[PDB]
């Protein structure tokens, strides 16, 4: 979501929402708005090594540099890794990636989990939201697979919601029968279900085979499971 | 003939539920109502 940071005298006030029509166009959800003030506690502002009572203690940024290029130098190949988190940013992402690329390591990897088989991150339209936020207003059938869109995404869900109220649009899930702020159909939580679709006897395969403009959209949180593949 | 009796005496004996009795009573002559195609505007 597009924001507008007001700050005064070098501390950030807060955080207004940014017309943007096509992500969140005027909206922004109670975290974005709310958890500004998170930035102002728990901060990391010095670096810290351990001592020799194994603690951690602050020091200048040459010796914890020295220390990590010396580790850094000692091994090399499979046994340098890297975990990238939540809030990296990309300028950050590709500079770790050299980083450990020149000590000829490959195992640079996130938290969240993707199905690395198949094309698997080979294609960007593989783990894309291919019809965007904008193209929800276009759609007329819907399927959710194992995603509560309304925590995960609010602006998301309100673009879908707004759709389901404008254009009659058609909405099912496939989980928890969370609430959504709006009806839609519930098939089931059972993964069962959707072979069945695929397989055509569930009548939402009708349902969909009818849709002029159908969206499937998958959670992301639903391949964290361990069967994310399949 | 007669025009000087009140005969508008029967407002003297309706009940709490009157009208709602012969709203009961009247369902069976209404005719089907029409659909708009939802349960409500919330479906």
């Amino acid at each position: 979501s597009n924001i507008v940071v007001s700050t005064r005298t070098g501390e950030v006030m807060r955080i207004l929402p940014r017309m943007h029509e096509d992500i969140n166009e005027e909206w922004i959800s109670d975290k974005t708005r709310f958890a500004y003030d998170g930035l102002k506690r728990q901060r990391l502002t010095q670096p810290m090594i351990r001592n020799e009572k194994g603690l951690l203690t602050y020091t200048t940024w040459e010796d914890a540099l020295s220390r990590v290029a010396g580790m850094l130098q000692s091994f090399q190949g499979n046994d340098v890794a890297a975990i990238a988190g939540g809030l990296v940013d990309a300028e950050a992402l590709v500079a770790l990636k050299d980083l450990l690329n020149r000590v000829d390591s490959d195992s640079l990897c996130t938290e969240e989990v993707f199905p690395t088989a198949g094309a698997g991150t080979d294609l960007r339209s593989n783990y894309l939201l291919n019809t965007t936020i904008a193209g929800v207003e276009e759609a007329d059938v819907i399927l959710l697979v194992g995603t509560n869109p309304r925590f995960e995404a609010p602006l998301f869900n309100a673009r879908i919601r707004k759709s389901w109220l404008h254009n009659d649009l058609k909405v099912a899930l496939i989980g928890s029968p969370v609430d959504l702020t709006y009806r839609y159909d519930h098939l089931g939580d059972s993964p069962k279900i959707l072979q069945d679709i695929a397989s055509g006897n569930h009548p939402f395969s009708q349902i969909l085979k009818e849709a002029k403009k159908p969206m499937v959209v998958l959670g992301s949180s639903a391949l964290q499971r361990s069967d994310g593949t399949a | 003939f007669d025009n000087s009796t009140y005969r508008n005496l029967q407002h003297h004996e309706y009940s709490t539920y009157t009208f709602l009795d012969l709203n009961v009573e009247l369902s069976k002559f209404r005719m089907p109502q029409p659909s708009s195609g939802r349960q409500s505007p919330r479906h």
